[PDB]
RNA sequence: GGACCCGAAAGAUGGUGAACUAUGCCUGAGCGGGGCGAAGCCAGAGGAAACUCUGGUGGAGGCCCGCAGCGAUACUGACG
RNA sequence: GGUAGUAGCAAAUAUUCAAAUGAGAACUUUGAAGGCCGAAGAGGGGAAAGGUUCCAUGUGAACGGCACUUGCACAUGGGUUAGUCGAUCCUAAGGGUCGGGGGAACCCCGACAGAUAGCGCGUUUCGCGCGUACUCCGAAAGGGAAUCGGGUUAAAAUUCCUGAACCGGGACGUGGCGGUUGACGGCAACGUUAGGAAGUCCGGAGACGUCGGCGGGGGCCUCGGGAAGAGUUAUCUUUUCUGUUUAACAGCCUGCCCACCCUGGAAACGACUCAGUCGGAGGUAGGGUCCAGCGGCUGGAAGAGCACCGCACGUCGCGUGGUGUCCGGUGCGCCCCCGGCGGCCCUUGAAAAUCCGGAGGACCGAGUGCCGUCCACGCCCGGUCGUACUCAUAACCGCAUCAGGUCUCCAAGGUGAACAGCCUCUGGUCGAUGGAACAAUGUAGGCAAGGGAAGUCGGCAAAAUGGAUCCGUAACUUCGGGAAAAGGAUUGGCUCUGAGGGCUGG
RNA sequence: GCCAACUCAGAACUGGUACGGACAAGGGGAAUCCGACUGUUUAAUUAAAACAAAGCAUUGCGAUGGUCCCUGCGGAUGUUU
C-alpha cells in the first residue's frame, strides 16, 4: 500500500489541485495532475449544449491546438446556436417580414380607399 | 466617556453595505428623444435574484436608438413581466403592466412602479417588492402630478416623471415568520452588519445613556430631542406620542 | 518482510459463510448498519423490474 | 511516436532528408522498424520475416540501420 | 400511512418556535413549493427558483410573481384596473 | 530655582502596534458511524357514501447518540 | 556566604545478549532477541517561519541540565542546474494616484469640479475612421500556455543523463487544397486533415453554494487458477509469505448518464427511477447524431523496471548471459474524479486576463499561370529570480533541545456499525541520566465481609446502567414529542435447515 | 447448465449458566425555580437565571430627507427608496 506525496509544491487540495493515481513502468504508483471539468459551449437560447464540440478547457480550444472541424459546426450560427433555435430563427424572420408586407399593403389600400 | 454604535456606524469600514454579489443598480434608460416623444421596445431576457434585495429584477435588451449595438438595462420586476415578453418605453407607449410611461399618459387611479422624483432621474420612489404608487390627479396648469406612495404620503411631481405600469414583483415577502436567528442571520449577512442587536440598558453606562444601574432600566425618558447632539440622541426620536394607538 | 498471513481470515470468513459466529452475541450495529433496508429495497425493485421487462 | 501501416509508406518516411537512423528490432513473433525523423519516430510492423528482410535490403544505401 | 395527525409540512420543525408560528407559516410552506399552472403552455410545471421569480421546467419561460405564490391577490386587481383604465383610454 | 538625596496615583505633547485578540469584507480549505423518520409517491383493506385505516417507498430538521475538529462542566484531582 | 552536596533527575509501556572500535562504552556502530508508534502514526511530503541547521572528514576546550568514542556543537571542504514546477500574467476585498476640492503645513478626499490613454486601415509617414479621465499595486491555496517514463549523487532533480513529447514565437521552402473567386458529404442531428476576407456587431467558455440517493471511471482492498523464489515440516498443510509492471504523447475503436435528429401517430393509456418523472408542444417502438472517459487496441515498449537461475574478475570489467512478467472472479467496501436527478434559502452562493465561435461582406484572380490557403512535412529561438534542509515531544513561536501553540495532502489487514477502543503489516523507533531496596507520607490505578448516605453544606468521588434482538412503555403535550420512558427476556461453540440472485441456451 | 454474496429466520447437539466473556458502552423516577428552544459570553477564579434570538410593540424619515462620520473639503446607510 504504497502512500503518495504532491509533486509540486501546492499542499491544499483546491480545485485546481486535482490528480490521478498512474502506475508507472517502474512498478509505483504516482500523481498526475488532471486539467479540472469544464461545460463545453451553450446555445443562450435552448441552455442546452451545442453538439460536436468536445469539452475542453478555453485555451484547449485555441487553432494551433484543435482542429477545425473539432470547433465549427457547418451551418448558419454553427457553435453559437442550436439547431432547432436557428430554426425557430429563420421561421420568425421569414413570418414578420411576411406580416410587415401585408401591413404596408393593407394600410396602403386603406389610404386608396379614403 | 465611549462612542456609541450608533455614533460609530458613519464611519463605516465594518458597517458598509455588502455589495459583492450585486447585479449593479435598477433603474429605467436615460431620458432620451424616443421615450420623451414616441415609444421605444425592449425584450425581456431574463428575471433574476438580486442579493439583499426582496424584489427580483429584470433584464431588458433594447435596440439602440442611432448606434449599431445593443443597450442592456436593469429594471425593478414589476409582477406579471416574463421573460420574452414585450417592454414599450415612452410617451406614447401602451398603458399595459411593465411598461414605463411618462406620468402626463398615465390616466388617474393607476397603479404604478419606480415612480421618478425628477424627470430623467430614472426611478427612485415604490421600488420593494409588493410596493406601489397611486396616481392621484393631473394639473396642466404647472404640469404636475398627484401620487400617493406607499407610505401613504401624497407628493406632487413634474408631469415629465416615468413611472413603470404595475406593482412591483415579490409581493407578501414579510407575512412569512423567520422563526429562529439563523434566519435573520442569513438575511442580514447580504445586507449590512446591523445584526444582532445589542439593547442599551445591557450596556455599560460608558457607552451607552441606557446603561448601568442595578436593574436593567432607561431610568429617564426615552423621547429625545430633535437637535439632542450624536451620542445623546438614543431612543424615541423626537416622538410626538409614545404607547398603543 | 515480516509475517502477516491471512489464513485465520479466510477461514473465518469460511465458517461465516457456513453460518458460524453469527448469533445475536456477535452482533453489535444494528440491523440497519449491518444491511439497509434502502439496499434490500433497492436489490428486489432491480430484479422484479427486470424480471418484468 | 507514430504507426505507419504500409511498407510503402514506411520507404517514403525513410527516404526524406531528415530521416536520421533506422532501428530494426527483431521480436518473437514480428520485426519492427523504427525510424528517427525530426518530430517524430515512425514505426512499422511486419509480421513475416521473409518481407521484413526484403524490407531491410531495400532500405536506402545513405540511412544509418541498426539491429535490436 | 397517516404519518401526521395535523402538522403535515411543519413536521420537519419538530416542537419549536409554537404552535401558532407553525401554523401560519405552513401556509407558505405549502404555496413557495407547489407546482403551480403555466398560461404558457398548459402545464402543472412552474416552481420557485427563488423568492418571486417561478420558472416553468418544460416551456422554459420564466415569470415575476409572489414572493411565495406565482400570483398575488392584487395582482389580479392591478390587471383589472390597468386594463379598465386602458379601455377608458382606447375608446 | 532640581534646591539636602530617593520616591506617587496622575496631567500634557508627539509618535508605534489588529504577527494575539474583537468585528466587517475577499479568496481557499475541513467536518466517521448510527437513531428518530416531515413533505412527496406506490399498493391494499373497511364503508351505502362521506371518508377512514393499513403496509411500503423517500429522507426534512439552526433534531438526537457520537469520531475528528471546536470548546472547557466537575474533581474546587495533579502541579502550584 | 549559610541554605547544600540539600530540593530535586519520576508523564509519553523496555530493554537484553554477543561482537567491533576506543585510554575510557548502560548511552557510538553491526547482528540477534523482546517491545512500542498502529495509516485523523512516533510513517512519507508541502505552506508559513527559520537560514546552512543539508552532505563528507576530523575534533583540544565549551555546549548537548548523567555520560559519550558522540553531534541539529566545533573546524575544514562540498552541495540548490527548469521554455514545460512556481513567481512572473489577470483581476477580488482593498491599496496607491493625476486633475479638481480642502489644508499654515506635514498632509486629507480619491477618476468625485477634466482638451484620457490611445486603438485599427492604407501610406508621398501622411491621411482616414473609431476613441465614457488611472493601460498603476493587490492571490508561491482564486483564474491560468506547454513533459513524461527509465536512470543517476555523500548531499540536486517533472531542473542533471538517455529516450520520447508538448507549448509560445519567427521565417521561409516543398507538397496538398479552392477558384462555379472562396471545398465536399448527410433528409437531419451532423461529418471530413485544408476549404476568402476589413471597420462594425453578437454569443459562449473562463464561471463558481450546500446536502441526499443512484450510476460510471482510475487507484487500493479482496478471492481463485498457472509459474518463480522464500517460510514451516516431531505431526498436518497442492498450504503460508513476496512479487507477477506499462508514463506523457499519436492514431484507430468504443460510445456511460444525458442532449439532439428521422419514420410514425398513442385510452384497454403507456414508458419508467431507489426516489422521481416523461408523452399529440409527438410517448412506446425502429433507426441514427453528438457528448465524457482517469474506457479498449496499437505505437511509445521491452530494448525499460522487477523476480528468479547461471558464468566470470575474485585487489579497480557501473561485467556477461538465459527464464517469466500469465488467466479469471467479486463488492451498500475505502480514496479521488465524473455524470444525472432530488431537497434548502426573506441566504441564490466573484471579476478579469485569455480563448473559441458566429452576423455582415467593403475589398480581392488568373489560364497555364495568378490570387488565397486555420492543411501535411521541413528550419531557428525561447530571458530573469526561487529550487539544499527542518516543518517540529530538539531546525518555526513560547528567554531553552519547554508534555503548551502553529494551515494542509496520502492512509493497509483483523475484530467491530465505525478514519471508536485493542492487536498486526510497510515505514519509524526503544529518545526520555542509570543502579539497589520496596519504610512512613504522597501521586495514579484496584479490591474489600455485614450494613447501604448513618458520612458530608451538598451523594463530592466512586459504584451501578451501558452493544444488539424480541416484548412492552404512563402523566403531560404546542399532537411534532415525552421515548432508549418505565418494565421484562435473550446473547457462546458446534452440526444443520429454509429464504433472499446473475449469465447462457428455444 | 455455469457462476455468485452476506444478510435474515429457524432446529438439534454441547460446555462448571459461560457467552455485547477484553474492548467498546444511558443509571432511572416524582416534583419546584429560572430561561422558550439551537446559539453566545468574563483568553488566566464566575458558562449562568447573564447576552443574543425568532415573535411583539413603539419612534423618525418621501432625498431641498432620517441617522451618523468629518478641521475642512466631502463622506457611510446607498449597486438603497
Ligand atoms: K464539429
Ligand atoms: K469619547
Ligand atoms: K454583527
Ligand atoms: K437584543
Ligand atoms: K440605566
Ligand atoms: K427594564
Ligand atoms: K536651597
Ligand atoms: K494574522
Ligand atoms: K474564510
Ligand atoms: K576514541
Ligand atoms: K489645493
Ligand atoms: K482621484
Ligand atoms: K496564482
Ligand atoms: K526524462
Ligand atoms: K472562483
Ligand atoms: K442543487
Ligand atoms: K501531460
Ligand atoms: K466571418
Ligand atoms: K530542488
Ligand atoms: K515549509
Ligand atoms: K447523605
Ligand atoms: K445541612
Ligand atoms: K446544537
Ligand atoms: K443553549
Ligand atoms: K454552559
Ligand atoms: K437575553
Ligand atoms: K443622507
Ligand atoms: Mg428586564
Ligand atoms: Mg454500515
Ligand atoms: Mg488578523
Ligand atoms: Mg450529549
Ligand atoms: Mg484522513
Ligand atoms: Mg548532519
Ligand atoms: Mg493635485
Ligand atoms: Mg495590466
Ligand atoms: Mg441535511
Ligand atoms: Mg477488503
Ligand atoms: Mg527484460
Ligand atoms: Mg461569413
Ligand atoms: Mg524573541
Ligand atoms: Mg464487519
Ligand atoms: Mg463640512
Ligand atoms: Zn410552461
Amino acid at each position: 500500500v504504497q502512500r503518495l506525496t504532491y509533486r509540486k509544491r501546492h499542499s491544499y487540495a483546491t480545485k485546481s489541485n486535482q490528480h490521478r493515481v498512474v502506475k508507472t513502468p517502474g512498478g509505483k504508483l504516482i500523481y498526475q495532475s488532471t486539467k479540472k471539468r469544464a461545460s463545453g459551449p451553450k446555445c443562450p437560447v435552448t441552455g442546452k449544449r451545442i453538439q460536436g464540440i468536445p469539452h475542453l478547457r478555453p485555451t484547449e480550444y485555441k487553432r494551433s491546438r484543435l482542429s477545425r472541424n473539432r470547433r465549427t459546426v457547418n451551418r448558419a450560427y454553427g457553435g453559437v446556436l442550436s439547431g432547432s433555435a436557428v430554426r425557430e430563427r429563420i421561421i420568425r424572420a421569414f413570418l414578420v417580414e411576411e406580416q410587415k408586407i401585408v401591413k404596408k399593403v393593407l394600410k396602403i389600400q386603406k389610404a386608396k380607399e379614403k | 466617556g465611549r462612542v456609541i454604535r450608533a455614533q460609530r456606524k458613519g464611519a463605516g469600514s465594518v458597517f458598509k453595505s455588502h455589495t459583492h454579489h450585486r447585479k449593479g443598480p435598477a433603474k429605467f434608460r436615460s431620458l432620451d428623444y424616443g421615450e420623451r416623444n414616441g415609444y421605444l421596445k425592449g425584450v425581456v431576457s431574463e428575471i433574476i435574484h438580486d442579493p439583499g434585495r426582496g424584489a427580483p429584477l429584470a433584464r431588458v435588451t433594447f435596440r439602440h436608438p442611432f448606434r449599431y449595438k445593443h443597450q442592456k438595462e436593469l429594471f425593478v420586476a414589476a409582477e406579471g413581466m416574463y421573460t420574452g415578453q414585450f417592454i414599450y418605453c415612452g410617451k406614447k407607449a401602451n398603458l399595459m403592466v411593465g411598461n414605463v410611461l411618462a406620468l402626463r399618459s398615465i390616466p388617474e387611479g393607476a397603479v404604478v412602479c419606480n415612480v421618478e422624483h425628477k424627470v430623467g432621474d430614472r426611478g427612485v420612489f415604490a421600488r420593494c417588492s409588493g410596493d406601489y404608487a397611486i396616481v392621484i390627479s393631473h394639473n396642466p396648469d404647472n404640469g404636475t402630478t398627484r401620487i400617493k406612495l406607499p407610505s401613504g404620503a401624497k407628493k406632487i411631481v413634474p408631469s415629465g416623471c416615468r413611472a413603470m405600469i404595475g406593482q412591483v414583483a415579490g409581493g407578501g415577502r414579510t407575512e412569512k415568520p423567520m422563526l429562529k436567528a439563523g434566519n435573520a442571520y442569513h438575511k442580514y449577512r447580504v445586507k449590512r452588519n446591523c445584526w444582532p442587536k445589542v439593547r442599551g440598558v445591557a450596556m455599560n453606562p460608558v457607552e451607552h445613556p441606557h446603561g448601568g444601574g442595578n436593574h436593567q432600566h432607561i431610568g429617564h425618558a426615552s423621547t429625545v430631542r430633535r437637535d439632542a447632539p450624536p451620542g445623546q440622541k438614543v431612543g424615541l426620536i423626537a416622538a410626538r406620542r409614545t404607547g398603543r394607538l | 518482510t515480516k509475517i502477516h498471513s491471512r489464513s485465520r481470515a479466510r477461514r473465518m470468513k469460511e465458517a461465516k459463510r457456513k453460518g458460524r459466529h453469527s448469533g445475536y452475541g456477535k452482533r453489535k450495529g444494528t440491523r440497519e448498519a449491518r444491511l439497509p433496508t434502502k439496499v434490500l429495497w433497492m436489490r428486489r425493485m432491480r430484479v422484479l423490474r427486470r424480471l418484468l421487462r | 511516436p507514430k504507426q505507419i501501416h504500409e511498407i510503402k509508406d514506411f520507404l517514403l518516411t525513410a527516404r526524406r532528408k531528415d530521416a536520421r537512423t533506422v532501428k530494426i528490432k527483431k521480436n518473437k513473433d514480428m520485426v519492427k522498424f523504427k525510424v528517427r525523423c525530426s518530430k517524430y519516430l515512425y514505426t512499422l510492423c511486419v509480421s513475416d520475416f521473409e518481407k521484413a528482410d526484403k524490407l531491410k535490403q531495400s532500405l536506402p544505401p545513405g540511412l544509418s540501420v541498426q539491429d535490436l | 400511512t397517516k404519518r401526521t395527525k395535523k402538522a403535515g409540512i411543519v413536521g420537519k420543525y419538530g416542537t419549536r418556535y409554537g404552535a401558532s408560528l407553525r401554523k401560519q407559516i405552513k401556509k407558505m410552506e405549502v404555496s413557495q413549493h407547489s407546482k403551480y399552472f403555466c398560461e404558457f403552455c398548459g402545464k402543472y410545471a412552474v416552481k420557485r427558483k427563488a423568492v418571486g421569480i417561478w420558472g416553468c421546467k418544460d416551456c422554459g419561460k420564466v415569470k415575476a410573481g409572489g414572493a411565495y405564490t406565482l400570483n398575488t391577490a392584487s395582482a389580479v386587481t392591478v390587471r383589472s384596473t390597468i386594463r379598465r383604465l386602458r379601455e377608458q383610454t382606447e375608446s
